[PDB]
């Protein structure tokens, strides 16, 4: 439900927060990994791996290419 | 030729997090060897090691980056930060000044670097397939990533070089730095040797060739260089670091001068892949070459002295032969009893230790000397530190493949 | 300073077992990339590599000692045997004359050495304990065992040095040998870069960071330096070897003279752990310092050119910047299309290729040039070799950690 | 049985021969590894391990230490 969606978003915020070493404050749906979260090629792909571990997922390589803001990842995990 | 000085030093090992705390404990004859606890060693024939238990990686790098660096690199980033600050060279941002950055390089050394990381990702790949190999695997494990992370951390853009000559890597990293300055490839060189291999495949590898001491009940008596009861080395982890500068550069900027580089020697045995040359023949040539190049009276020798049968004996033979007789060998000690043999890092740790001995007139002892070995009949400064002034110190390192390196520093 | 010439050469790669067959195939634009078959890559995202399929280790080693050497060492013994024989230095027993032995050393380069051996023994230990760790593990795996095994096979007892600067290790190995001879530490040096890492965790490590081409459906078009449709490098295996010799000593011996060492450059980016500096700034400085030291007209550049996006782009920018303009860049080719990028061995292989190109007036092409990249606008000798005589050649190597090495050889 | 013992001897001989690139000619009960078979500290400890691996056994370190000839090794394995 809406509560389930909130729980999923908070879990995503936790992972994106620990990996990039940033507060859950800055990881908002409109936050860009490279511009707004201080990440790089190696950090994004490693964040994506960690999610495919925290949320049983196996994002295929083509979907990971189109990932600009945390919102992309959250909506993909939603469609799960 | 061009003159070179040591202007900054740092070191981290099983007896201290800094060079001050570390050397004191080493000169007191304490011992950092403990029981392995980094991994479950309960099923292992060897359950002791020179572990550092007090080291916090989040003090030298921000928490996000800790996962990008093998432990040997975390240790290197600690030791180099100490040495780089000690040197007084950093600017207000803790970085090398921009107008000096192109002419200051880094020479790093390790025998194998991020072994635990190779081991872990190898197992990940063997249990879950290649998609479970972490992206930060490769750059966390390569030996030259010491110079990689350190050069980015301090903004030094000169020659970035890495030696991987097994247990002599830390001494060869010093020498390659010297060569680079002598040939005017740089005016300053950060030098760092770093090794951290206390992990299952690391201990098992050296156990399966019977290289390690199995005195598990007594970790503080296990490592006993030149003693008759020596029965293998004890693996230690750590890093040592030096800043080298061309002499006039250091003077102009008002540098602290710990020592001047005096001489070096390098050789290979071309005999055996693990055993030393008969009579330490290769070690003899490297030692003679360093002495002929330094042309100073060496007052103290820090021996390789790993607590193995061959090294201690063949190193003792080579020392007599090079100084002519056992009576002409200067006071010798191995500090591997105190902190274990730290493999690729040893050469770097033992150069810092040796220069500090000179600086302080305090020669650290070889600990755990209980039973004289009639074939190891030198003055090993047994058990208690010797107050003696020396004007030059020599440090020896030998590695698998029969590769030898020797350095001599002299009083400033 | 002292004069340095090349008096013997050898190489093995996915297009040949010796330098003649290999260079011919490379100049003809042949491609050695194939489907992986040395392990089961059927579940991998990258299934192609420059594997050498016709190599028999028992042709270079006693069959009983094949088990003591990682595959990279076996390839190094193949290449160094060819170069040593080629040099005419060897006596009737295929060993260095005893009165030359102390002044001939070995400079070895590799990125990681025996990775497949570390992976295998890591897995033995994890699955069945440390008693399943093979005793020949460590000495089969260490990078410096290239110099260990070779110095023993040829009886060469000079400085025994190893470079582990990642994909620049082969070129740095040349430079350390040059520096050693320049400073009088040896009269001759055997140089060898060697690498063999086509194994699950090695391929997995590089695919995890998205650095490998994924054209598994077309192995011989996957490696395409500077092409607009490049999409990552293809991992190759191999070894290159050179004999370097002080000039007067070479002429006394009656040595053949392939080339004369002219200059080198080394730098670090101090930027990123895998990506190059903006505008290839570290590459620019290393190339500038080599060119200023050679003082010759370079007529061919063997580029690093691994077929990733970043390197090809920033190497092209740095080349333009160092020669002044696109028109002032000499002919440039990367041979990584033909044999893959061979990591720590690439610089050694590519120095042999560069020198042979000089010797025979044939500049090998960059192959698979199908779509010009607007950002990659140099003359890459596209697709077919160019018959052109040159009087000096330059070879570039860059590695993770931002470490750069450049060498120039001139006609002699 | 005597036949079983002879089969064990054959297997041990084959192993010592391969691991040390020596023909079955020299693998005699009185053949010492270092003088008669050309082994070293590393080859011996490696021979003893593939013995424990091929015969699914586990030579304790004390008996392995006293091993000087093929005869001694085979007699130990038989006592097993
Ligand atoms: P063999 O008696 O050669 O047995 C192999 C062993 C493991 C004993 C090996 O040769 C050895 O321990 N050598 C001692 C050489 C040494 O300690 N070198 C310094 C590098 S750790
Ligand atoms: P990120 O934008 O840093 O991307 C990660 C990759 C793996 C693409 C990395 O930057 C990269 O390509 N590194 C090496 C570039 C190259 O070809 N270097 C030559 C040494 S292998």
């Amino acid at each position: 439900s809406m509560g389930y969606l909130m729980a999923l978003f908070e879990d995503i915020q936790a992972v994106i927060a620990e990996q990039l070493n940033v507060d859950a404050a800055q990881v908002t749906p409109e936050a860009e990994f490279v511009k707004d979260l201080g990440a790089d090629s190696l950090d994004v792909v490693e964040l994506i791996m960690a999610l495919e571990e925290k949320f049983g997922i196996e994002i295929p390589d083509e979907q990971a290419e189109k990932i600009v803001n945390v919102g992309d990842v959250v909506k993909y995990i939603e469609d799960n | 030729m061009r003159r070179i000085v040591v202007t900054g030093m740092g070191m981290i090992n099983s007896l201290g997090l800094n060079k001050e705390d570390s050397f004191l404990a080493i000169a007191k004859g304490e011992c950092g060897i403990k029981h392995i606890e980094s991994f479950d060693a309960s099923a292992f024939p060897v359950r002791i090691a020179g572990e550092i238990t007090d080291f916090d990686p989040t003090e030298v790098m921000n928490p996000k980056d800790v996962k990008k660096a093998g432990r040997f690199i975390q240790l290197a980033l600690k030791a180099t930060r100490e040495a780089m600050k000690d040197s007084g060279i950093l600017d207000a941002h803790n970085r090398c000044p921009e107008e000096l950055a192109n002419r200051m390089g880094v020479s790093s050394g390790s025998g194998i670097g991020g072994l635990g990381n190779i081991e872990a990702n190898s197992i990940f790949c063997f249990e879950k397939g290649p998609r479970k190999v972490n992206p930060f695997f490769i750059t966390s494990a390569l030996v030259n990533m010491i110079g990689g992370f350190t050069s980015i951390e301090f903004g030094i853009k000169g020659p970035n070089l890495s030696s991987v000559t097994a247990c002599a890597a830390g001494t060869h990293a010093i020498i390659e730095a010297v060569k680079t300055i002598l040939l005017n490839g740089a005016d300053r060189m950060l030098v760092v040797g770093a090794e951290s291999t206390i992990c299952p495949v690391g201990i098992g590898g050296f156990a399966s060739i019977k290289a390690l001491s199995t005195r598990n009940d007594e970790p503080k008596k296990a490592s006993r260089p030149f003693d008759k009861d020596r029965n293998g080395f004890v693996m230690g982890e750590g890093a040592g670091a030096l800043v080298l500068e061309e002499y006039e550069s250091a003077k102009k900027r008002g540098a602290k001068i710990y020592a001047e580089f005096a001489g070096y020697g390098e050789s290979g045995d071309a005999n055996h892949i693990t055993a030393p040359a008969p009579e330490g023949e290769g070690a003899f040539r490297a030692m003679k070459m360093a002495l002929e190049m330094a042309k100073v009276e060496v007052g103290y020798v820090n021996a390789h002295g790993t607590s193995t049968h061959y090294n201690d004996l063949y190193e003792s033979i080579a020392l007599k032969n090079v100084f002519g007789s056992k009576e002409k060998v200067p006071p010798v000690s191995s500090t591997a009893g105190q902190i274990g043999h730290c493999l690729g890092a040893a050469g770097a740790l033992e150069a810092v230790i040796s220069i500090m001995a000179m600086n302080q007139g305090i020669l650290p002892p070889t600990i755990n000397q209980e039973t004289p070995d009639p074939e190891c009949d030198l003055d090993y400064i047994p058990n208690a530190a010797r107050e003696k002034q020396v004007d030059a110190v020599m440090s020896n390192s030998f590695g698998f493949g029969g590769t030898n390196g020797v350095v001599i520093f002299k009083k400033a």
